RNA sequence: UUUGCUCCACACAAUAUAGAUGGAUACGAAUAAGGCGUCCUUGUGGCGUCGCUGAACCAUAGCAGGCUAGCAACGGUGCACUUGGCGGAAAGGCCUUGGGUGCUUGCUGGCGAAUUGCAAUGUCAUUUUGCGUGGGGAUAAAUCAUUUGUAUACGACUUAGA
RNA sequence: GCAGUCAAGCGUUCAUAGCGACAUUGCUUUUUGAUUCUUCGAUGUCGGCUCUUCCUAUCAUACCGAAGCAGAAUUCGGUAA
């Protein structure tokens, strides 16, 4: 197969924020194809990886991963909230994350 | 006020020794719920009689459902409202299937056209016009023509996506 | 869902299109806006010309080469609209505006690519019928844009070549649909129709 | 008040083909052809029986159904202008200086020149709109006849010839001098 | 010598106009316009498909091309009688619109093995289609 | 001229990534109108049909896709090479011709996969650079200093000099 | 200081060409009153000269509308800095 994807694409939109104060501990993720909080309830608990690259090779890989998970839904249009083990770096407001289908209940 | 609810509210003016069994005044009140319904009952009985809530009681409150909620009816509504510079009486006509939907249309209509809030408006009467040609307003006499049909030009279809690939058409 | 999204700016309202495009650029989607000279603005032409003259009368008093640079082209009018919908003084806003290209007409590569529309911004879907509207090319030419005729000539040539392409494409689509409708009433076609295809 | 459905009644005489596409009306009669672009109105044209065309506004306000009778009159003016034609007769009014109006040819453009308007050395040129033909009436003194298929072209060219002969810096109640429309009518009417 | 006027085909809001509810509890069921309340509000009734007789906006409603002869203000038994006499559901299910609704419901109801079979069959049909395209 | 410079191919390093993870999948115009198919007297034509979203279409099975045997067909597709035409708006791409060379899941078979141990992006992309190999290509100027005065506070400008 | 509304009246007749009493409603900060809010460990205090820019409540110039505008000259007003 030309496609080997086993995740759902998402975009790291922004941190959780008010008008003037942001919370870096909670990130907002726009999952592709979700346009409803009832659709977003499928992806709750699913693991998110933000896969990026570096130059220094640390454990035999120039590719590093930030792991986290979807916790709840955000708003009316299918944006969800994610929490990561270390928070997403805020230069990735607009970067792609991967929402894996595990831990699967369906 | 999602839809209004009509209540009969019956109140008494508390019985004394000189007058036991008082007179049981009754109204029809359009309100969101029984709290507002009893409040409006006392608001209008303080306009009509020497009674207030402390010196009276509510004996009954019952929701009056529509007798035929799926028959399209012409309603004449006599209403009194407070403008910015006076008090006026109006008579409007509302075509709808129930009295509470007609009164909701009236309240939206009055707030839109005359900027009249809920506090300004007294519903003096809602009565169904039982026969056509007692119907007095043109905007409701339009729909009482024989074999009425009209099209809906310029259909706008709501898209769920932020990008379309077709340059959409407004036919209907 | 595409690597870049080419938006045909014809028939769109400038602020609605710019509010769509600004959020998409900040969300990380690369956008080309072609044909920015057919963008509409609600309100009549004289209203929008007076609005641009109000914009034109304000520049830095002590040195006019520092003030609000009043860009005249329709693409730069749209880009001025889209700045101020993007937080452009930050690195995130500069990175988001680096994802945007706005053009007059449909130049090369984007002439041979699929152009999309944004129905939240389309004039025929948003304005009440009978409301007056202006066109960005006419407004730009009245405020001092010098290439309305060049864009029109090049657009007529583009339309001629694309119509030739579409005549060939209709011939091929006729052949393909004839071959597919022949393939109907077969066992494989009936099994696909059972599965919904 | 948002009237449900307003109708107007364009009657089409014999020999007249009123072909209407989207909102581009094309009226072809014995005198020629006329084309109008009514794409600014939002009305609906329906042909009934080849001698009648209804024009309609569905869910229209007062300012919208005001334009319906305007549209009916515009298509009626097209029909009348291609059956009977249009003919506007103008008179020259002067006190002392005779107004010398000729038709001149300037690199293929057909102007009407006006000399000696109030003793001016300025020659007032009015171009002739296409479709409008100009003649000067024999046996009627000081009359110019502008006739054509289009009431808009004919009446605007008559208005242009009037407005070029306006009096400046003088009491225009005394200096009544100019070219004025004395008649509006048709070419073959009886 | 013939007048030619284009006569734009609109689905009218009329009594007996079959509509398709797109929003709400019914949401994909047919009903019949029974009375017209105002420009934006009608009384519909969908007794075979289960839609209650109700006052609905014309914005939760898509007019279908189908129309059956129904008297104005007809009650639910009369609406069901005239509906089943005029065979509205059979005329609706033959249209290319209802076939598209049925097709996208079937596609969403496909399982993974059925999607695999769709792939295998699409490649099989593609072989014959592309083979005949070269010959013709 | 411490064999300099540049181009093409491959090999190895370093460098990073405003963020690949099946495909940016090309009419124009109107929206109180159109798209497609068909027919004719070729039109602002007749008839049929569709929309009510791309929820589409194309692609999509194989050790991240191995090795091998056939059947049917003469199709599909990749790679270089090649023939011709088109494209200047930022063309730098689009369409073709012929043979070669793989693959083919259109259909039927044979063998392999394990132990990454119950999951760890489990690494498959494309930017710049360097270095090295083997195949080509080209063989200048500019600045200071001297000079002019069409210039000039100084720079700069403008001239001249094997 | 400048506008506006009403109109008894002036204007040969005629309220409103141009004015307009008795009332009444506003604008501006270009005068002057009112405050004492900033400045008392220096904000240099009038006028002139010089020079630039801005406002329009337009004197002139451009184009016009009105008159008790015949012409000439005026008078009222509009766009206009
Ligand atoms: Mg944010
Ligand atoms: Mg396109
Ligand atoms: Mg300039
Ligand atoms: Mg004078
Ligand atoms: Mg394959
Ligand atoms: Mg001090
Ligand atoms: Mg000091
Ligand atoms: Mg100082
Ligand atoms: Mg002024
Ligand atoms: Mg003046
Ligand atoms: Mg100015």
């Amino acid at each position: 197969a030309e496609s080997h994807r086993l995740y759902v694409k998402g975009k790291h939109l922004s941190y959780q924020r008010s008008k003037r104060v942001n919370n870096p501990n909670v990130s907002l993720i726009k999952i592709e194809g979700v346009a409803t909080p009832q659709d977003a309830q499928f992806y709750l608990g699913k693991r998110i990886a933000y896969v990026y690259r570096a130059s220094k090779e640390v454990r035999g890989s120039k590719i590093r991963v930030m792991w986290g998970k979807v916790t709840r839904t955000h708003g009316n249009s299918g944006v969800v909230r994610a929490t990561f083990r270390n928070n997403l770096p805020a230069k990735t407001f607009g970067a792609s994350v991967r929402i894996f289908l595990y831990p699967s209940n369906i | 006020m999602a839809h209004f609810k009509e209540y009969q509210v019956i109140g008494r003016r508390l019985p004394t020794e000189s007058v036991p069994e008082p007179k049981l005044f009754r109204m029809r009140i359009f309100a969101s719920n029984e709290v507002i319904a009893k409040s409006r009952y006392w608001y209008f009985l303080q306009k009509l009689h020497k009674v207030k809530k402390a010196s009276g009681e509510i004996v009954s409150i019952n929701q009056i459902n529509e007798a035929h909620p799926t028959k399209v009816k012409n309603f004449g509504v006599w209403v009194r409202y407070d403008s910015r510079s006076g008090t006026h009486n109006m008579y409007k006509e509302i075509r709808d299937v129930s009295r509470v939907a007609a009164v909701e249309t009236l309240y939206q209509d009055m707030a839109a056209r005359h900027r009249a809030r809920f506090r300004s408006i007294h519903i003096l009467k809602v009565a169904e016009i039982e026969k056509t040609a007692d119907v007095k307003r043109q905007y409701v006499k339009q729909f009482l023509t024989k074999d009425l049909k009209f099209p809906l030009p310029h259909r706008v279809q709501k898209s769920t996506k932020t990008f379309s690939y077709k340059r959409p058409s407004t036919f209907y | 869902v595409e690597p870049v999204v080419v938006i045909d700016g014809k028939g769109h309202l400038v602020g609605r299109l710019a509010s769509v495009v600004a959020k998409q650029l900040l969300n990380g989607q690369k956008i080309v806006v072609v044909r920015a000279e057919e963008l509409n603005i609600s309100g009549e032409f004289f209203r929008n010309k007076l609005k641009y003259h109000d914009f034109l009368r304000k520049a830095t008093a002590f040195n006019k080469t520092r003030g609000p640079f009043h860009f005249r082209a329709p693409s730069r009018i749209f880009y001025k609209a889209l700045r101020g919908m993007v937080s452009h003084k930050t690195a995130r806003g500069k990175a988001a505006l680096e994802r945007l290209k706005v053009f007059e007409g449909i130049p090369p590569p984007y002439d041979k690519k699929k152009r999309v529309v944004v129905p939240q911004a389309l004039r025929v879907l948003r304005l009440k019928p009978g409301r007056k509207y202006t066109t960005l090319g006419k407004l730009s030419t009245s405020v001092g844009w010098k290439y309305e005729d060049v864009v029109a000539k090049l657009e007529a040539k583009r339309k001629v070549s694309s119509a030739e392409y579409y005549a060939k494409k209709r011939a091929f689509t006729k052949k393909v649909a004839s071959a597919n409708a022949t393939a109907a009433e077969s066992d494989v076609a009936k099994q696909l129709a059972a599965l919904g295809y | 008040m948002k009237y449900i459905q307003t109708e107007q009644q364009i009657e089409v005489p014999e020999g007249v083909t009123v072909s209407i596409k989207s909102r581009i009306v094309k009226v072809v009669g014995p005198r020629g052809t006329l084309t109008k672009n009514l794409k600014h109105i939002d009305v609906t044209f329906t042909k009934v029986n080849n001698q009648l065309i209804k024009v309609a506004v569905h869910n229209g306000g007062r300012k919208h159904v005001a334009a319906l009778r305007t549209v009916k009159s515009l298509v009626d003016n097209m029909i009348t202008g291609v059956t009977k034609g249009y003919k506007y007769k103008m008179r020259y009014v002067y006190a002392h200086f005779p107004i010398n109006v000729n038709i001149v040819e300037k690199d293929g453009a057909k102007f009407i020149e006006v000399r000696n308007f109030l003793g001016d050395k300025k020659i007032r040129n009015v171009p002739v709109r296409d479709g409008v033909t100009i003649e000067f009436s024999t046996n009627v003194k000081d009359e110019i006849v502008l006739s054509g298929n289009s009431v808009e072209d004919v009446s605007q060219n008559a208005a242009d010839l009037q407005q070029i002969c306006r009096v400046r810096n003088k009491d225009i109640r005394k200096f009544l001098d100019g070219i004025y429309v004395s008649h509006k009518g048709f070419i073959t009417e009886d | 010598t013939d007048s030619i006027v284009k006569a734009s085909n609109w689905r009218l809001v009329e009594v007996g106009r079959v509509v398709l509810i797109k929003k709400g509890q019914s949401a994909g069921k047919l009903a019949a316009i029974v009375e017209i309340i105002d420009q934006k509000k009608v009384l519909i009734d969908g007794p075979k498909a289960g839609v209650p007789r109700q006052a609905i906006n014309l914005g939760q409603v898509v007019l279908t091309p189908l129309t059956f002869a129904l008297p104005r203000g007809a009650r639910t038994a009369t609406v069901s009688k005239k509906w089943a006499a005029a065979a509205v559901c059979e005329k609706w299910a033959a249209s290319s619109w209802a076939k598209k609704i049925a097709q996208r419901e079937r596609r969403a109801a496909l399982t993974d093995f059925e999607r695999f079979q769709v792939m295998v069959l699409r490649k099989q049909k593609r072989y014959t289609v592309k083979k005949a395209l070269a010959k013709a």
